[PDB]
């Protein structure tokens, strides 16, 4: 089972050489995606009823 | 493959009767529904009878109600039509039509190859100006159909068919709905139309492309065609 | 509605369809067929005629019955075992000549399964004649440290049985036993009566007079 | 024949 | 292995204190001036009454007007949304089914489960009729979820602790990826179709490549077995609910936890997740009677999505927005808006 | 007003009211719309309706016990409504019939109640039971008139024993051996192992629906059939019809009862409700 660990390791190693944004800026453009989104979501924002598909 | 044939025509003593067989393979025949059309020898198209999937509804038009008699054997696979107290106008050519109806189908996708018999108010009327275009292949040539009553129905649909028939052929299927395309014909054919009027805009006219068209309504029962416009070579 | 009506129709068709189809299949009787590897279940699905799962049905005294064997499901329980609920019996096959802890704790798990509460257990014991002779050659505590009592086959068999029937917790479930030694016919007619109980009792339960 | 009255039910 | 095992348990502490120096603070700290969203409250618009056995699976056509369902009756029938019609009823081999998928030219239907055989059916067939088109056939293990790259290739997710990409065309398995221990029991495509991820039954969701084949990113941080999985609609972040009654948001740059929706009432597990367009909404099913509506940035219960009569199984939200579709036990799909 | 049997009617009546219509509400609005469509839920449905059915017509009844006689309304009235009360009441008798025999034909016949049982037959022999109900009801809307008296005139009218025998028949002797047979057949079969912990609650809920079902009718047959046994104008049938009240009472209170002690045993069906209240 060492080709199994060589896997393994070269596996991890290979994930750990990926280049990482700092939380803070997920955050903020998650926010910045979902604010400007927010006028093309008719559920949180109540459809009038005419406009509603299945009034 | 699909095809389908008709069997039964023939020149008929007037006042007999006689009656007409439409066979069918290659699709599953129990769940489409079939149509039926005459052809003067002279004037275009022309509705005649209707039964839906499962014998449910049957159709006819004003001018054939109470004298015909339009059945179906789903195990034979064949469609049937009596037709009794033959009269002087009942001498046309007799097509088959498939139809299928559901949210987006097709209906009048494909026509049989036809027969042959000879004898010795609130509708819906179709009308087209134009029965001879002449031009020449390359070009762009636009066919009108107009309408007495709005085709635009309350959902958003509009029941305005085209159809293409080509010389010593049968009619096949261009623009249903006035605006979606057909399964296998070029992307040049086009369709447009609102309320009343509808142009069936055509781009980079070939050789194969001459014949006369009919527009057909389908907002309500009986299907009324149209006089027809022919396009021809030069 | 112009065009629509057909589709109307068509869905209508359908639909009855749909309700001819539900009325004809519930008619069928589902058992799923559990145990431990190479314990029977071959040999007992092959008695009674006809990858992942293996389905066997077949009609007796004008009862279809269905069996599954999903034994070769080599994956977790539990993320697939909730699919077969609402089966009127789940049939156990242990095999007693090899040996034992494993298929025991298999039950204990079964039995008390959650969604498996209310369904009865039938409790199939194969290999009777291979059992005595190792009996004959061999004492029948060699996995059961804790026995202690005579040799003898039948008090043998009957220990077994009461390890087996002293996992049940639920009292609206009953286990039902049977001795096979792989030359049997009759083992059919066991599970027909274990289904008509079965059925009586449900039936009773659901009018609410039991 | 007679006089018969009855509070429905009958 | 010795060294060996030295050598993953660095590499393990390496990437632990990789992503612990770049978590400066957590996304609840930083969503603090929003407005929340408030009672979000939902009425059943469409109850449709089709089916007679549990139903697990229920996809959203590409045009948001067609939902196909599928249930342990062996049927999986398309409706039509607006107006409650059945537009087909197409019967299966196997009755024993898990998932379902709708084609984004919505000519194909996919479904599967313990058959350990993933069938493509032709809707769109000029002999009328549904048949089927092939029978892709090469896990050892029971597929959980199937979704349609384009017309050709499909990908899924099976039980037996891996997950292929299909060619409809040949039915051969072009690429396999291989790497998780538990059962894979969830599966989503992003929207630019390039990777996705799967989530297992070893409380670890790995992100995955397409064209490549290679695992690129695995994220730790669940105590159970992992339900369901779907993507933000921005690409850029997922988030999975578990058994452990609570589900996770990650993302993918961060390669990190950004909040746990995790609410002392609620103790049934998660059965499916899904997010709206603006992704300010996830509504997750419950196997407590019901679908809780959760707030993606503040983590709270805007309103609870009840109405069922057994758990729910899956949960949809259309291409548009306009409506989310819950599919249940009592064999109900209520549409809801 | 002053008499001991009027009052009497009257409290029942409204105690019966009081707790029928809240109670059949709630069962058919659960069963119809809250439940699902069982097969056992079309009997429950049909009781209910049968229950409510007479539970509506009651207010007439009282109104009647009120006045004494004197129908203010038209013909119309004297000839639909001491008829659908009827009606209803005979289709609540057979619904019961129904009921215990389905509940005799599921043990006695367990194969074949499988195959050929569905929603279906429920809803036929439902219908069945309606239409004889209704033929049964027919008679007397063809034997009622009006006589002139005084200025208050008083509704109703050789046929009476033909009439009243065959109600007799049909309503008390069928029903009461049906229901007897069968719950006693099925307290007997639910004693052959298995259900040995069994047959102390089968037999307790079977003794006490055929008790309440034959001391909620027996009076008002009695009173029936002594009524043509006693010659009018005498003071003993005086008492009889004055009685009479009170044996209607009875008689609605157990089409009052009904559901109580059919819907309610049903587990399910009760915890549902529960949740829904």
């Amino acid at each position: 089972s060492i080709a199994q660990a060589r896997k393994l390791v070269e596996q991890l190693k290979m994930e750990a050489n990926i280049d990482r944004i700092k939380v803070s800026k997920a955050a903020a453009d998650l926010m910045a995606y979902c604010e400007a989104h927010a006028k093309e979501d008719p559920l949180l924002t109540p459809v009038p009823a005419s406009e509603n598909p299945f009034r | 493959d699909v095809q389908l044939v008709e069997s039964g025509g023939g020149l008929v003593q007037p006042g007999g009767s006689r009656k007409l067989s439409c066979s069918a393979s290659g699709f599953a025949f129990s769940s489409f529904g079939m149509h039926w059309v005459r052809q003067a020898p002279e004037k275009g198209l022309e509705w005649v009878a209707y039964i839906s999937s499962g014998s449910g509804t049957i159709y006819y038009a004003d001018t054939v109600k109470g004298r015909f008699t339009i059945s179906r054997d789903d195990p034979k696979n064949t469609l049937f039509l009596q037709m009794t107290s033959l009269r002087s106008e009942d001498t046309a050519m007799y097509y088959c039509v498939r139809s299928i109806y559901y949210y987006g189908s097709s209906p009048f996708d494909f026509w049989g190859q036809g027969t042959t018999l000879t004898v010795s108010g609130s509708d819906i009327v179709m009308t087209q100006a134009t029965s001879s275009v002449p031009v020449t292949p390359g070009e762009s040539v636009s066919i009108s159909c107009r309408s007495s009553k709005s085709l635009l129905h309350s959902n958003g649909n509009t029941y305005l068919y085209w159809f293409l028939q080509r010389p010593g052929q049968s009619p096949q299927l261009l623009i249903y709905r006035m605006s979606n395309l057909a399964s296998g014909v070029p992307d040049r054919f086009s369709g447009s139309g609102s309320g009343t009027a509808f142009t069936l805009t055509i781009s980079r006219l070939e050789a194969e492309d001459v014949g006369v068209y009919y527009c057909m309504q389908h907002l309500e029962y009986p299907l009324t065609f149209g006089a027809g416009t022919k396009l021809e070579l030069k | 509605s112009a065009e629509e009506r057909a589709a109307l129709e068509r869905s209508k068709a359908i639909e009855k369809n749909l309700k001819e189809d539900g009325i004809s299949a519930a008619k069928d009787v589902k058992l799923l067929l559990l145990g431990a590897d190479n314990s029977g279940k071959s040999t007992i699905v092959k008695q009674m005629k006809i990858t992942g799962i293996v389905e066997t049905h077949f009609t007796f005294k004008n009862l279809h019955f269905r069996l599954f064997d999903v034994g070769g499901q080599r994956s977790e329980r539990k993320k697939w075992i909730h699919c077969f609920e609402d089966v009127t019996a789940i049939i156990f096959c242990v095999d007693l000549s090899d040996y034992m802890h494993e298929s025991l704790m298999l039950f204990d798990s079964i039995c008390n399964n959650k969604f498996f509460i209310d369904t009865s257990i039938i409790l199939f014991l194969n290999k009777k004649d291979l059992f005595g002779e190792k009996i004959k050659k061999s004492p029948l505590t060699i996995c059961f440290p804790e026995y202690t009592g005579p040799n003898t086959y039948e008090d043998a068999a009957a220990y077994i049985q009461a390890q087996f029937e002293s996992k049940n917790r639920s009292p609206n479930k009953e286990i039902y036993c049977h001795m096979t030694c792989a030359t049997d016919t009759n083992n059919a007619q066991v599970i027909f009566d274990a289904v008509t109980d079965i059925i009586i009792a449900n039936n009773l339960r659901g009018c609410g007079l039991y | 024949y007679s006089f018969k009255d009855m509070p429905l039910x009958r | 292995l010795d060294q060996l095992r030295q050598e993953a348990e660095q590499l393990k502490n390496q990437i632990r204190d990789a992503r612990k120096a770049c978590a400066d603070a957590t996304l609840s700290q930083i969503t603090n001036n929003i407005d929340p969203v408030g009672r979000i409250q939902m009425r059943t618009r469409r109850t449709l009454r089709g089916h007679l056995a549990k139903i697990y699976a229920m996809h959203w056509g590409t045009d948001s007007r067609l939902l196909v369902s599928a249930s342990q009756d062996g049927k999986l029938i398309i409706w039509d949304s607006y107006t409650t019609n059945k537009v087909h009823a197409i019967p299966l081999r196997s009755s024993w089914v898990m998932t379902c998928a709708y084609a984004p030219s919505g000519n194909y239907v996919a479904c599967g489960g313990l058959d350990n055989i993933c069938s493509i059916y032709n809707l769109k067939t000029r002999e009328g009729n549904v048949r089927v088109s092939r029978e892709l056939a090469g896990h050892t293990g029971y597929l959980s979820c199937c979704r349609f790259l384009d017309d050709n290739q499909i990908v899924t997710s099976s039980g037996d602790t891996t997950c292929a990409l299909w060619d409809i065309e040949t039915g051969q398995q072009t690429t396999t990826f291989t790497g998780h221990t538990g059962d894979v029991m969830s599966l989503s495509l992003a929207p630019d179709t390039r990777l996705f991820v799967s989530g297992a039954c070893d409380a670890s969701a790995k992100l995955w490549d397409v064209r490549e084949g290679m695992c690129r990113q695995t994220f730790t941080g669940h105590e159970s077995d992992i339900n369901a999985i779907c993507f933000f609609p921005n690409g850029n972040a997922f988030a999975t609910g578990s058994d452990d009654a609570t589900c996770r948001l990650f993302d993918l740059r961060a390669d990190q936890e950004l909040m746990t929706y995790s609410h002392d009432n609620i103790i049934c597990g998660i059965t499916s997740v899904s997010f709206s367009k603006s992704g300010r909404l996830l509504l997750a099913g419950y196997d407590d009677f019901n679908c809780n509506v959760w707030d993606a940035l503040k983590a709270d219960r805007a309103g609870v999505l009840a109405g069922h009569d057994n758990r729910v199984s899956c949960l949809g939200v259309t291409d548009d927005g306009m409506a989310v579709a819950t599919g249940s036990w009592d064999s109900f799909l209520k549409i809801w808006n | 007003w002053n008499e001991p049997p009027v009052i009497l009617s009257m409290v029942i009546l409204s105690l019966t009211f009081l707790l029928g219509l809240p109670g059949n509400g709630l069962v058919l609005w659960v069963a119809g719309l809250k439940m699902q469509r069982t097969v056992n839920t079309i009997w429950f449905l049909h009781l209910t309706l049968a229950d409510l059915l007479c539970c509506l017509s009651l207010p007439f009844s009282l109104a009647h016990l009120a006045l004494q006689g004197q129908w203010p309304y038209g013909r119309f009235l004297c000839k639909l409504i001491p008829s659908i009360i009827v009606l209803n009441m005979f289709a609540s008798v057979f619904l019961l019939t129904a009921i215990s025999l389905d509940r005799c034909l599921v043990v006695f016949k367990p194969i074949w109640c499988q195959n050929h049982r569905n929603v279906g037959m429920a809803c036929s022999i439902c219908g069945c039971i309606w239409v004889v109900a209704f033929v049964m009801c027919i008679p007397v809307f063809v034997y009622r008139e009006i006589f002139t008296t005084d200025n208050h005139n008083r509704c109703g009218y050789t046929p009476l024993v033909a009439i009243t025998i065959t109600r007799l028949v049909v309503g008390f002797l069928l029903p009461s051996v049906i229901m007897i047979a069968c719950y006693s057949f099925i307290v007997f079969r639910m004693q052959r192992g298995r259900f040995a912990k069994s047959q102390s609650k089968t037999f307790r809920v079977a003794v006490v629906v055929v008790a309440v079902f034959l001391v909620c009718w027996t009076p008002y047959h009695i009173f029936g059939v002594l009524s043509l046994l006693t010659d009018p104008e005498t003071p003993l049938g005086k008492t009889l019809m004055s009685w009479d009240h009170v044996c209607i009472a009875l008689a609605s209170a157990n089409s009052c009862f009904n559901p109580f002690l059919y819907a309610l045993l049903g587990k399910d069906f009760r915890k549902k409700a529960r949740q829904s209240i």
